[PDB]
């Protein structure tokens, strides 16, 4: 039996699309949680950015003159 | 991002433009200054078929990584370490590339600062 | 290797026979659409092998199979190129399209001409097909003209409407203006280096490559709707919603960046070529993204998305990373097609409602279309690890750390924030609040048709960019050294988009009423560039096709 | 069709000017030609120049799409005029504001492009290092003849 | 999709809309009873009923016809002149 | 059926075939594939002057 | 098949398949797939149709054409042996057209068969493009539509008046 | 062929935002007349709508819960 | 302005058009149903503050300015039905609309396929030209010298009779074929 | 039920068009198709052979497909 | 007060924002009665031939037939040749083609003088 | 008669298909030209019989 046009009020709902779009949400916020836990460098950062000014002048070759 | 508006803002007399540097000498400042070892010989890299963007001091990390990535087919998560050695090495790279920079951005201070000592001694 | 190329010209015989088929009937059809959907699932299959056996060992080849002509030095032959543009693009369209008709058989099912629009829609998927796996310029022109052709016949598929009619040929007309420049494209390596096949054009290289490249951007600024031969692409949603879908979104608008990405090798020695992009991709991405804020109609706010993504991609061809721009191609394909399902899905359950102003209350009504629809926003503003993440975010991550036009990546940055913006608009005026449609609900969407249709796009929207990008080489070298506040970029731009419009959608529940101010005015007439040149050069044209064309000249005085 | 009810000559006295608006079967107060300049309109009247994009959608029309009737004087261009072309029909903002915002914005994205373009983002890094001689043989150097010495030093 | 309107359904939908407006009582109201004259309406309020049944059904009435629809026979009449009901 | 089975429509396949000879002659015999005189230029006679 | 010295192919260099993940990849099986289903029906079939076409073996030839006097030595308006001339100036002509082709497509198959290092690997392709592309524009460029050898015999000589005055102004 | 339209005196607009309108309306002498039309969008099954940080977080809740399953599965499986 | 009966606007007419547009931009202005629900009582306030204005001259200009704040005031893109002029599914199945006379040139093998639809056909159109006769000569003594004044036509007078000028409005194509 | 009548106009004459059509193209195309493989079957495709010492060939013995040397020698 | 709505060659003035549409006098009831009574006869004059079962044809259109005789017919013999036709004639007749004439010699002479000066790149230009 | 889709639509264009580029198409020269496989240090060659030796030994970074 199809889902029967209503008037005014909630239409009929199928058990079905409910839990497969629980399901999929589910699945998106699984994935995201799962590659966020192992990855997490992807959105924050993978290796460090060295500080320009926190070099010494030997390692560059800055003699005072 | 902050040396966009020391060049822009303030003066791009002191700050080394992008396009050609360095404008100062390899073994100045260095006593014995050493060349850029390559790894990987220039007929490996000629049969592994690389980008002559990426054919640059560390492909031989790269070389390591693809043979691993033939070899590990269909499993293609099996070779996270070998693109982690060749991404390390690519981020030394840069940073060897941050080190240049820098000493250009310091040696164009002591020019600057030997001619306003110029200036004000003599 | 005897695989490799047998499979890959199966999958496009398949393609054709059932062009055979319905060209051949006598009997009326025992379900010619799942016939058609049928092999193209089956196409989908064949073309999978050649596309594992490339990931395998790299294998490219060109299939020179059968000799056409010989014009005194140059060999136009049967070439089809398959490298990794077209091992990737290949089982990307063919999944879209398989998608694109098991929705159609369920929102097309209304219509008695449903053979000849899946007939139409396997004639679009051989010409582009065709484009782009061509080696010579000739062959791509076939397919070129093939989609612009097919988008004129599925924009004017309800052909009794005017304005059905009137896009088609707006359409036509933007398309052949960027044919001028891919013409004088071929001409230029015509007569300068004797070829139209990519291989002599890549292996000689030439330098004075400006005026060839100029005429490609003038052929993807007609093709891929960049901004001066823009409003083509959201004039085109008077079409069908999977037309609008597969054509209009994911696969014909994507064929002008797929001729700059082509062309690679002559655009990466050619730095003016790479700021004209930078510069109309920029442009294109800033318009159509500021026009989409304040529109009303889903799949005008869709089209201005997909145009907007297109200007993304132009601009990170034009900072030489034409790999990320064809990996952002094939990712952007899942969800913008299934964004364009379920806005259709909606306006279908809704009673062909497609004004956002009379949706509302579908969180609970339509859980499954919500839910993809919330996937597919979340896959276009750049969440964290769905398939618009690998690619996008990268596109930022080379866009901040490059030798790049200033204003060019604010503008870019800009776009970015605004895809939040009215994606999270498309959440709030159809999804969330209470219900503005009217009274009599016929909302229903459990066919398995629909089901399955979204479905397998929204695992391709979850999975498909990291299973790519964990399945592609490298072709350039990923730059992944930079502070932590340009890192943090593109994230806290759509974060901040997000804030702002969460802003500006809770103004609306207060009840004041302000006056149209000149930027809502502005955006919301879509620049005013519709409203002048639609009346402005045809009417220029027109009166001097009569006055002095016609009467003066060629009736009286000569 | 006969010949007294096609169009002919310029309409010079009034009486004339009533045959002829008896003949394209309008009002003689709004019956206006072309003025007689020579450019052969003929006696054709002037109609407004109002687009067919204007007209009332929901009065009962004989061409429908058209937007036009049956003996009604159509409009000279009425083939440009359709709506699938031409349209004359008024807008929320006015025209030359129109345009006035649409130059000011394309020029102004157009200035601001060439302002970044003058002053262009770049990384706090030195050149890109390519290894044998600036990867002299692989950018297609010829193997006889040998470049200068391009020599990369650590840091 | 698209479910048929019948003149039992219009009856229906165009009564319970009438039945949910603040100036017309639900005792009162037939299916002849004249908005102007019966009902005691105003034309603003006549306006105001024919946009409400524009709301109901999804489609739009013009003027031409609006000003002269006044009862609610006529507008169930109106539907279904322009929805082709009891085919 | 006929056009598709002309006997080589103006001597294209043959012109082929016959340059696949007279390379094969002349990469052998260390020539240069061709000559930029179309013509022998010992059996011309220039105007002097 | 065809001539390996007009279209030469470098040895070709496969790698060993080595199989480093214990999980077994597709493409063996279907490899072993389509030589059973595809390569062994299609190899059986054609080994009958070349058993038909060794019932009845008959062969065709490469025609011939004699080297007649040419331009330079046939008299002025003689259409008899300018004719020959002519005729004879044609063929060289098609079949300097399919030399000129053979060239590009041996530059166009070194370029995609070495792929990525096609400039490194392709120069003497390339020279012997350009040099029979210079030959080819010297001999048959600028003629017009109305070309014949008496045009080509013009352009020579205009040529070699060119080359003389440049080698009298060297000296 | 009878589609039963539901009952015209259960749509009261108490406990609504049309209630809230029809107070601001009264309080300048007004009175709205088609607030009861309007009163099936606010109440029963489309009554308490979930804002946008609710629409984005469908699923989270079990999607957070198989992912600390799946954490603590590898956790006991890789010793 | 331009209509089929009336050849003007009456400024009763006007009032009640401007009311209605003003609130149909004002809804497409006001999103929101119970918004625009207050929104349109305070406009209803606003257009019954002179509803009683006796000075037709008076009233002239107010809707004039009116006019001009409605002008000033609308939105850009207002919310059109689908099938409503203007709307996106707007005259969509006229390509689907075919005239009832194509029936007549079918072939009898496919003619022969709906026996009663044609059977029925036959007298509807027998129907049709038994009445047009009688139809002419009614509308001939009815309408005033010099053709008729407006557009709109006598019903069917006499019993057994049918309006003049039928046969296009009642054989009209379906909206949805 | 209720099933509704679909005015259109007459598709006889056009599909009578298309079957008349494929049937006349058909009529000879089926033979000659036949008669093509039968002939690439058993007749067979030529081979290339060195011009013999004194064996002066005809023209139509100079191509390849056993069509092409029917037209050479019995037409042209 | 309030800007003012500016009518324009591609954008009209709308029917509400005209003053002479708000006339309430006696003549424009006669111009507009007139008009009525004009259309009102046309269509009685149409739909009597439309609604006819004895003709099926094309209801032949004189306003159409005058329109296209007009687009066609009349175009030369109400020619008067004077100063205003001569100039327009002279404008769009040989203006663009003289301006298309002097750009195209101006880049064939250019093009020749680098050609037989060995400046112009015809290196793999033997395609023409 | 369950899977005829597989057989006349796939298995017997395969079957042309490779007909026609096994005896056709590769009989005849450059028509179909292939990227030669990308050979790395440590590879075993078919042809000859050859193995490529490794790469230098690495000046390690970690
Ligand atoms: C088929 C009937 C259809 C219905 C009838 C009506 C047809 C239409 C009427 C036409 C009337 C005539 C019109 C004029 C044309 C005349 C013919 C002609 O000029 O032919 C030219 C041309 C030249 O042929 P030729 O000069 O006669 O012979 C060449 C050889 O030198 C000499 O030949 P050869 O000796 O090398 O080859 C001999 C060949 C015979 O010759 C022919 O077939 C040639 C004649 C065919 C011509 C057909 C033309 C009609 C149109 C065809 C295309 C449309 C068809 C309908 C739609 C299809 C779906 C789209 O033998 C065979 O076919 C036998 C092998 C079969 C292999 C397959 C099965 C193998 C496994 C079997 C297993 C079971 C048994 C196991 C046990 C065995 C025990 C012993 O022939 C063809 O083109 C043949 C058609 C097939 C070509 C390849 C098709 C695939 C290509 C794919 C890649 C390229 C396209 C990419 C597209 C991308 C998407 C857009
Ligand atoms: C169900 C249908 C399939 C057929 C089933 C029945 C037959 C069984 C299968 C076996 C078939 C027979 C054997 C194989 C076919 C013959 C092979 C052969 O050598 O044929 C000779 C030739 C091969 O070419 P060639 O190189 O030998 O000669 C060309 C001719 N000259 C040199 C004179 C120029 O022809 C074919 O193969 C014809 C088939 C081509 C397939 C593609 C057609 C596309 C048409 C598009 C038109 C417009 C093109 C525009 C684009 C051009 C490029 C930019
Ligand atoms: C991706 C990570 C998302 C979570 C981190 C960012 C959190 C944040 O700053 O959210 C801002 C904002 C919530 O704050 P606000 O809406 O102002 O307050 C009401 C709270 N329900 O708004 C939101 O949380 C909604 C927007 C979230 C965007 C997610 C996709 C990027
Ligand atoms: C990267 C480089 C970028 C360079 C950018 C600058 C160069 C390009 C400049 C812009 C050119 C295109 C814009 C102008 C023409 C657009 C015409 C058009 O699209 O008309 C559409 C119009 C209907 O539009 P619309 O009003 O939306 O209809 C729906 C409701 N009526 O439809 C109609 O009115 C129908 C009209 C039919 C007849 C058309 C007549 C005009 C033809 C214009 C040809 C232009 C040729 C340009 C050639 C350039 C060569 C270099
Ligand atoms: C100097 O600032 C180097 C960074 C690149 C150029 C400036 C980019 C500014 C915009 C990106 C960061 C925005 C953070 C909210």
């Amino acid at each position: 039996a199809h889902i029967e046009p209503r008037y005014r009020q909630f239409p009929q709902l199928t058990r079905s699309q409910v839990i497969q779009a629980e399901f999929f949400s589910a699945t998106m916020w699984f994935w995201i949680l799962w590659r966020f836990w192992h990855d997490s460098d992807a959105v924050l950062g993978h290796f460090p950015y060295p500080d320009p000014s926190q070099w010494t002048d030997e390692e560059l070759g800055i003699p005072p003159d | 991002g902050a040396h966009l508006a020391r060049r822009y803002l303030g003066d791009a007399s002191v700050e080394p433009e992008p396009l050609r540097m360095p404008t100062f000498p390899p073994d100045y400042g260095f006593p014995e200054r050493k060349e850029r070892e390559m790894v990987a010989t220039q007929q490996e890299m000629n049969d592994a078929q690389l980008v002559l963007q990426q054919r640059d001091y560390c492909a031989h990390y790269l070389i390591r990584f693809l043979k691993c990535k033939r070899d590990s087919f269909p499993n293609f998560l099996a070779c996270k370490h070998e693109q982690h050695d060749w991404d390390y090495c690519e981020h030394l790279d840069y940073v060897k590339r941050m080190k240049e920079f820098e000493r250009e951005r310091r040696l164009l201070q002591r020019k600057k600062r030997r001619e306003q000592r110029e200036a004000d001694m003599a | 290797m005897n695989l490799f190329s047998s499979l890959t010209l199966v999958t496009l015989i398949l393609l054709t026979m059932p062009i055979a088929a319905i060209n051949f009937n006598t009997h009326k059809f025992t379900n010619y659409p799942l016939y058609v959907k049928t092999t193209i699932s089956c196409a989908f299959i064949t073309s999978m092998i050649p596309t594992m056996m490339f990931i395998h060992t790299g294998q490219e080849m060109i299939i020179s199979n059968w000799h056409w002509l010989t014009i005194q030095t140059l060999k136009l032959s049967l070439s089809f190129k398959m490298d990794f543009f077209s091992m990737m693009f290949v089982p990307v369209a063919l999944f879209v399209t398989w998608s694109i008709m098991e929705f159609s058989m369920w929102y097309m099912h209304s219509d008695p001409n449903i053979n000849q629009f899946f007939k139409y829609l396997l004639l679009f998927l051989i010409t582009m097909l065709i484009l782009v796996t061509a080696n010579n310029l000739f062959q791509l022109f076939i397919g070129w003209e093939g989609v612009g052709i097919m988008s004129f016949l599925l924009i004017g598929w309800w052909y009794g409407r005017t304005d059905a009619n009137t896009a088609a040929l707006q359409a036509i007309l933007y398309n052949r203006i960027g044919d001028i420049g891919f013409i004088l494209a071929m001409a230029w390596f015509l007569i300068n280096l004797n070829t139209w096949d990519l291989q002599q054009i890549f292996m000689l290289n030439p330098n004075d490559s400006n005026l060839p490249l100029m005429g490609l951007i003038l052929a993807a600024t007609g093709k891929s709707a960049q901004f001066g031969l823009h409003p083509w692409l959201p004039s085109a949603m008077e079409g069908p919603t999977p037309v609008s879908a597969l054509l209009h979104s994911s696969t014909m608008v994507v064929a002008g960046i797929f001729l700059l990405i082509r062309f690679y090798p002559l655009t990466e020695n050619n730095k003016f070529g790479q700021s004209i992009m930078l510069c109309l991709g920029a442009m294109t991405t800033l318009f159509t993204a500021m026009c989409a804020l304040t529109q009303n109609d889903i799949k005008k706010i869709i089209a201005f998305s997909t145009s907007s993504q297109l200007g993304l991609m132009m601009v990170t061809i034009g900072i030489n990373q034409p790999h990320l721009a064809f990996l952002h191609i094939c990712t952007h394909a899942f969800f913008k097609a299934m964004l364009f399902m379920c806005s259709g899905s909606i306006i279908h359950s809704l009673n062909d409602e497609q004004d956002i102003r009379k949706m509302g209350g579908l969180f609970k009504a339509m859980p499954f279309t919500t839910t993809a629809l919330i996937i597919g926003s979340l896959a276009l503003t750049g969440m964290p690890f769905l398939t618009g993440f690998y690619s996008k975010d990268l596109i930022i991550e080379s866009a901040n750390t490059s030798y790049t036009n200033a204003w060019a990546l604010l503008m870019t940055l800009v776009a970015t924030s605004f895809t939040a913006i009215y994606s999270t608009r498309i959440i709030f005026f159809a999804l969330l609040g209470q219900p503005r449609f009217p009274t009599l609900i016929n909302i229903n969407e459990n066919n398995p048709f629909l089901i399955n249709s979204i479905k397998r796009l929204l695992i391709g929207s979850l999975f498909a960019g990291f299973i790519i990008s964990n399945n592609i080489p490298p072709m350039t070298i990923p730059q992944m050294t930079m502070p932590h506040y340009l890192k943090m970029t593109a994230l806290t731009v759509t974060i901040l988009g997000f804030i702002l419009a969460l802003e500006i959608s809770n103004t609306t529940h207060y009840l004041k009423f302000n006056y149209p101010s000149n930027t809502f005015k502005f955006s919301n007439l879509l620049g005013y560039y519709p409203t002048i040149m639609h009346r402005l050069t045809p009417y220029m044209n027109l009166t001097m096709s009569q006055k002095s064309a016609s009467s003066l000249l060629d009736l009286i005085w000569l | 069709i006969t010949k007294d009810m096609l169009p002919g000559p310029y309409p010079k006295t009034p009486e004339e000017r009533a045959a002829a608006a008896k003949k394209y079967n309008m009002r003689v107060e709004d019956y206006e030609p072309y003025p007689d300049d020579g450019m052969g309109y003929g006696d054709y009247p002037k109609l407004p120049d109002r687009s067919q994009q204007e007209r009332d959608p929901w009065y009962d029309w004989d061409h429908p799409d058209l937007r036009l009737n049956w003996g009604e004087p159509m409009h000279w261009d009425l083939d440009m005029y359709i709506r699938n072309r031409v349209d004359t029909s008024p807008t929320p903002v006015n025209w030359n504001l129109m345009c006035k915002h649409l130059f000011g914005f394309v020029a102004f994205m157009l200035f601001m492009f060439w302002v970044g373009e003058t002053y262009p983002t770049y990384q706090p890094v030195g050149p890109k290092q390519y290894p044998y001689n600036n990867l002299y043989l692989e950018r297609g150097g010829d193997p006889n003849k040998e470049p200068e010495p391009v020599v990369h030093y650590e840091i | 999709d698209a479910p048929p309107l019948t003149l039992e359904g219009i009856k229906d939908r165009v009564l319970y809309v009438l039945k949910l407006y603040d100036k017309i009582d639900p005792e009162k109201l037939s299916v002849n009873s004249h908005f102007m004259k019966d009902l005691g309406l105003d034309s603003l309020d006549q306006v105001e009923i024919i946009m409400a049944m524009e709301d109901e059904f999804g489609f739009e009435i013009p003027d031409i016809d609006a000003e002269k629809l006044m009862c609610p026979q006529e507008i169930v009449d109106y539907i279904a002149d322009k929805k082709d009901v009891y085919e | 059926t006929f056009v598709a089975y002309l006997p080589d429509y103006r001597m294209q396949e043959w012109a082929r075939r016959e340059a696949e000879r007279l390379v094969k002659y002349r990469e052998a015999h260390g020539l240069p594939l061709m000559e930029s005189n179309c013509f022998d230029p010992s059996k011309i006679q220039l105007p002097e002057d | 098949s065809w001539d390996k010295d007009v279209y030469p192919e470098p040895p070709r260099r496969t790698p060993a398949p080595s199989p480093q993940t214990s999980l077994p990849n597709p493409i063996t099986y279907l490899t072993k797939a389509f030589d059973l289903l595809v390569d062994r029906p299609v190899t059986l079939v054609r080994e009958f149709i070349e058993r038909q076409h060794a019932k009845n073996k008959y062969y065709y030839y490469h025609r011939e054409f004699r080297r007649v006097p040419d331009i330079t030595e046939c008299h002025e308006k003689d259409v008899l042996c300018m004719f020959e001339a002519e005729m004879q100036w044609k063929r060289d002509y098609k079949v300097d057209q399919e030399i000129v082709n053979i060239i590009q497509e041996r530059l166009k198959a070194c370029q995609q068969r070495e792929g990525e290092s096609h400039r490194q690997n392709c120069a003497k392709e390339l020279q012997q493009f350009t040099q029979v592309v210079k030959a080819y524009q010297d001999r048959y460029h600028d003629l017009g539509a109305h070309y014949s050898a008496r045009k080509c015999l013009a352009k020579q000589k205009q040529r070699m008046l060119a080359e003389r005055k440049a080698t009298k102004e060297a000296a | 062929s009878k589609m039963e339209l539901p009952d015209y005196k259960q749509w009261k607009i108490e406990g609504t935002p049309l209630e809230t309108v029809q107070e601001k309306l009264a309080a300048r002498g007004l009175r709205d007349p088609w607030g009861r039309n309007e009163a099936w969008r606010y109440m029963g099954g489309f009554a308490n709508n979930v804002s946008f940080v609710g629409a984005l977080l469908k699923g989270f809740k079990w999607g957070f819960a198989a992912f600390v399953v799946a954490v603590g599965a590898e956790y006991y499986l890789e010793s | 302005a331009f209509l089929p009966s009336a050849a003007y606007l009456t400024h009763q007419q006007k009032v009640l058009q401007l009311y209605k547009r003003a609130l149909r931009h004002l809804e497409s202005r006001c999103v929101h149903r119970d918004k625009y629900r207050y929104f349109a009582c305070l406009l209803r306030a606003r257009f019954d503050e002179h509803k009683n204005e006796k000075d037709m001259v008076k009233a002239t200009q107010l809707l004039r300015e009116a006019e001009k704040e409605f002008w000033h005031g609308q939105h850009p893109q207002p919310y059109i039905f689908p099938e409503s002029p203007g709307g996106t599914s707007y005259e969509r199945y006229e390509c689907y609309k075919v005239p009832e006379w194509c029936l007549d040139d079918w072939h009898p093998s496919e003619k022969a396929m709906y026996p009663d639809y044609f059977a029925k056909r036959e007298q509807w159109k027998k129907l049709r030209r038994e009445s047009w006769e009688r139809e002419v000569k009614q509308l001939q003594e009815e309408t005033p010298v010099g053709g008729p004044r407006t557009e709109a036509l006598p019903p069917a007078r006499k019993q057994g009779d049918l309006p003049p000028l039928w046969w296009h409005i009642v054989t009209r194509p379906r909206e949805r074929p | 039920g209720k099933r509704l009548f679909i005015i259109k106009p007459s598709g006889f004459y056009d599909k009578r068009f298309l079957k008349l059509l494929r049937f006349y193209i058909l009529l000879t195309g089926i033979p000659v198709v036949i008669g093509i493989t039968l002939i690439n079957v058993f007749i067979g495709e030529a081979e290339l052979a060195e011009i013999p010492e004194g064996y002066v060939p005809e023209h139509w013995e100079y191509f390849k497909h056993p069509i092409s040397r029917w037209i050479a020698r019995t037409f042209f | 007060s309030f800007p003012k709505y500016e009518p324009s060659r591609l954008a009209s003035l709308p029917t509400t924002l005209d003053p002479a549409e708000y006339d309430i006098s006696s003549e424009t009831r006669k111009a507009q009665a007139e008009r009525l009574a004009i259309r009102s006869r046309l269509k009685r004059e149409y739909q009597l031939q439309y609604n006819d079962p004895s003709r099926r044809g094309v209801v032949e259109d004189p306003a159409l037939i005058r329109w296209t005789c007009a687009r066609s017919a009349n175009v030369y013999p109400n020619f008067r040749p004077n100063t205003k036709t001569s100039l327009l004639g002279a404008l769009f007749g040989i203006g663009p083609l003289i301006f298309w004439y002097y750009v195209f010699k101006t880049d064939r002479d250019r093009k020749e003088k680098l050609i037989q000066e060995g400046k112009l790149d015809r290196t793999f230009n033997i395609s023409y | 008669r369950h899977s005829i889709f597989a057989f006349t639509h796939v298995l017997i264009p395969v079957w042309i298909i490779h007909y026609y580029l096994k005896y056709h198409v590769t009989t005849k020269p450059y028509t179909i030209v292939e990227k030669k496989p990308r050979i790395f240090p440590g590879d075993t060659i078919l042809e000859t019989g050859e193995v490529i030796p490794p790469m230098k030994e690495f000046p390690d970074q970690h």
